[PDB]
RNA sequence: GAAGAGUUUGAUCAUGGCUCAGAUUGAACGCUGGCGGCAGGCCUAACACAUGCAAGUCGAGCGGAUGAAGGGAGCUUGCUCCUGGAUUCAGCGGCAGACGGGUGAGUAAUGCCUAGGAAUCUGCCUGGUAGUGGGGGAUAACGUCCGGAAACGGGCGCUAAUACCGCAUACGUCCUGAGGGAGAAAGUGGGGGAUCUUCGGACCUCACGCUAUCAGAUGAGCCUAGGUCGGAUUAGCUAGUUGGUGGGGUAAAGGCCUACCAAGGCGACGAUCCGUAACUGGUCUGAGAGGAUGAUCAGUCACACUGGAACUGAGACACGGUCCAGACUCCUACGGGAGGCAGCAGUGGGGAAUAUUGGACAAUGGGCGAAAGCCUGAUCCAGCCAUGCCGCGUGUCUUUAAGUUGGGAGGAAGGGCAGUAAGUUAAUACCUUGCUGUUUUGACGUUACCAACAGAAUAAGCACCGGCUAACUUCGUGCCAGCAGCCGCGGUAAUACGAAGGGUGCAAGCGUUAAUCGGAAUUACUGGGCGUAAAGCGCGCGUAGGUGGUUCAGCAAGUUGGAUGUGAAAUCCCCGGGCUCAACCUGGGAACUGCAUCCAAAACUACUGAGCU
């Protein structure tokens, strides 16, 4: 998890990051028109390894993940047989931190990672409280039956067809309970990553 | 220090050693006299001398002061040279 | 001295046994003569309780090994 | 149960030493080297001269540094 | 399944070293700290050790100490003569103390590891085979005396046995192996109707014991081959050494011990001496080859202040045994005595540096026991320490952790008992035992874990920002003060040094000191060099050795395939199962490139033979 004020992290990349605070926009009042840092009124020399850094240091800043946690996820890519780049983002989509919002129970990942620690998101009739569970293809996803009249769960159901459907789940909005159908490939992702170029920041 | 579980076996060992020293020496003086018998070359007492010894070499072997095949060798060493007196 | 015996593997507050055939000249967890199958009293779904194979368990009873006290009433679970 | 070597010294009674040679590989160098092994063989009748070839058998030790007896003079 | 940069020069190229990215540990140190689970925690002084504890167990093996109760006699409920037997437990005796535990000092080779080999014992255990009869002498406790403040000594005198010694007896077992000779044991408790009587005993009957052997399991001992650390600025070493026999001896082969006979033995494939070190499964970096390496874990070894030595015992040359010697230390009432933490705590002392004078035998073991159980600093498990390895939390109006309260499994296998059935029984009379169903009871950690409650109240820090790391204004300071791994930076607008002001690395940790491998083709077998960079002796004769023209045939040592035993388990590698997830835990296999044996092969090599030029 990364904490603090988050308007300043929407400026380095250029992409919306799916990191916001309300329900209308992003980078529309927190003045995203420059390149921040110590002194960034001028650019220059935007090339390979520092870009391979800015690739992984974006992917780190979205998914609530630390380099204690994330470069152990490259360790399973070599434990995976073949096609290491998309098989990195497999476990980031079998991640439960993202798929609460990929369903849409919380406003963002910053409310998705939080409530599952506050004993909201069960897996299969058990009590799971980790933002690292690996959801199999074919469990239900339900909510504990005391956070149902939590009304900021109802402050997330407006962006289902507004942030666009994912077309990989089948959810019941009446129960506030979902079901993760299957694992994605590299067609179900946003096109702002470079999956076999995060790989190249391993030997240097 | 030491324990009275071991202080009891302080007496139980050395007193038992004293009984096992005599009975052990009661063996090997009988074998010496039936080697003195061969070294005197007189069969006429040598036959009567180790037939007094064989009831002692194995009777000690039977009660676990010595082992039973130490007896089996010395019953075969002395006989294999009394036969040589011929 | 030859004995079939429960022997602690596993973790602390996580018992796992091997049912070693030992000599009672060694420790519980070192120099076993034979491991026949295991035991697990924390057995939950999917974990088999005990892998007792009577193909070899006859042999040490046949060659003169003994249960300790509990090993007798694991064979009584049959 | 068959070890073969050529006779190199016979000037003692009932005892002979042979060079049981071999050629085996060096582990990290790959070149097959010879490794000479100089056993002691016990003769029951002392009929082996220097340059003879014999085979031997293992038993209980016949002396110190001797646990192998003579089987048969194979050739000369 | 393998990533390179920077740096010699005015520039280049080549040879060649330096410094750097990484991953690591048994970790320190400088900083700052919320929690859980599994882990790990003298790496130095095998330094010295106060204190408590680390192996006592048994009365159903035996003599002997003390008197629960109860029923009675007197005095009259105070008391003992008794009657009795509940109980304990210092002295004998069995077994254990040879295990668990710890440490790595010694050891360069028979220690370890891999393969094989026979000339041996093994208490308790398990299958049988044969047997428990009859005697005898002591001995402690106890009695007192002497010496001593005590500790303890040592004078006689009592008594026992599952303590000892003969005699009887011999299915094996040993000798001679003709014939023959030889030598064993112990009884105790739960019972029992007929005859002997004091159906206390005897006999009957199971239970624990006891013995003489065999086969096995389980340990433990020899012997051979292989390899196992650095040096030739260590080349000769060796006399009981190498064989031979006679004997002697070990549980067992063997110059192991011995006398005498002979002159052998070891070694340039590295002997001997010298320095160093437990070894291995493995571990760490690696594309692998390898290199480094032996902390937890498991096998073997080795040691117990230091050295020598046996004793008892199935098993020791015995860590909480004895003896002797040495060093040290301690109590003395000066007579005489005692001690050995590399056992768990703990203390100095050394050091960069490492923990509690904890809880209980409830689980697993053991050690005795007929059983009950009794002990165990082994263990199960707890404090202490970010020491790793995982998860987790510090808020985007939820309450997780934490804390309050209420709840709540699993660790328990069984023991007591009083029926119930069974099969040994001569008599399922009766004991003794295994079965069944019920009742009674026993958890060190006392909880994990579930569900309520108050409210963001209790949570972030570190290092850098000149380059090749795309984190990259100024202010103070002026070849000062300083920083830094390589270049370098500072000599007056400082992106290189000290703050502030911002970012960035990844997070209860971040960094730098140290060590290991790496990139390093920078010791190049894979996989390098030598005219001038470092490097051809100045060249010969030639010993071991390395390699060897040519053909048929043979051998099957190297080579090649399959077969079988292994290569322990662990670790690792995949598929899993579980902790709500990950570590961790295991199940299954994979792996273990190895070793000998076995058969099959004959192109090539050695060897063997006849040749060919």
């Amino acid at each position: 998890r990364y904490i603090g004020p988050k308007c300043k992290l929407s400026r380095r990349e250029g992409t919306d990051l799916f990191l916001k605070s309300g329900a209308r926009a992003l980078d529309s009042k927190c003045k995203a028109e420059n390149v921040p840092g110590q002194h960034g009124q001028r650019r220059g020399r935007l090339s390979d390894y520092g870009l391979q850094l800015r690739e992984k240091q974006k992917v780190r800043r979205i998914y609530g993940v630390l380099e204690r946690q994330f470069r152990g996820y490259y360790q399973e890519a070599s434990r995976r047989k073949g096609s290491t780049g998309e098989n990195l983002l497999q476990l980031l989509e079998c991640r439960l931190d993202n798929v609460v919002y990929r369903m849409g129970f919380g406003s963002t990942r910053s409310e998705s990672r939080q409530l599952v620690s506050h004993k909201a998101i069960t897996v299969n009739g058990q009590t799971v409280n980790i933002p690292s569970y690996q959801v199999k293809a074919g469990d239900v996803v339900a909510v504990r039956e005391k956070s149902k009249n939590q009304l900021r769960i109802a402050q997330a159901l407006e962006l289902c067809g507004q942030r666009g459907r994912v077309e990989w789940v089948e959810v019941d909005l009446d129960k506030k309970a979902g079901t993760f159908k299957s694992a994605p490939a590299r067609s179900d992702l946003s096109a702002d990553i470079n999956e076999n170029l995060i790989v190249e920041l391993y030997s240097k | 220090a030491n324990t009275p579980s071991a202080k009891k076996r302080a007496k139980q060992a050395e007193k038992r050693r004293s009984h096992n020293a005599s009975l052990r020496s009661m063996v090997r003086t009988y074998i010496k006299n039936v080697v003195k018998a061969i070294d005197a070359k007189d069969l006429e007492k040598a036959q009567a001398a180790f037939t007094a010894a064989v009831p002692v070499i194995d009777r000690m072997a039977d009660k676990g002061i010595i082992h039973k095949n130490k007896a089996a060798r010395h019953k075969s060493r002395l006989s294999g040279h009394i036969k040589a007196l011929s | 001295m030859v004995t079939i015996r429960l022997a602690r593997g596993g973790s602390k507050k996580r018992p796992f046994y091997h049912l070693t055939v030992t000599n009672s000249r060694n420790a519980r967890d070192g120099r076993f003569v034979e491991r026949i199958g295991f035991f697990n009293p924390v057995a939950t779904g999917g974990e088999v309780r005990l892998s007792v194979d009577q193909e070899r368990a006859t042999y040490w009873l046949g060659q003169g090994a003994q249960p300790s006290e509990r090993v007798a009433q694991l064979l009584k679970d049959a | 149960r068959t070890l073969t070597g050529r006779v190199v010294s016979d000037k003692m009674d009932k005892t002979v030493t042979v060079l049981i040679e071999r050629r085996v590989k060096h582990p990290i160098y790959g070149k097959y080297v010879k490794r000479s092994t100089k056993l002691h063989a016990h003769d029951e009748s002392n009929q082996c001269r220097i340059g003879d070839l014999v085979t031997i058998r293992e038993t209980r030790p016949l002396a110190k540094t001797k646990a192998w007896t003579l089987v048969d003079i194979v050739e000369r």
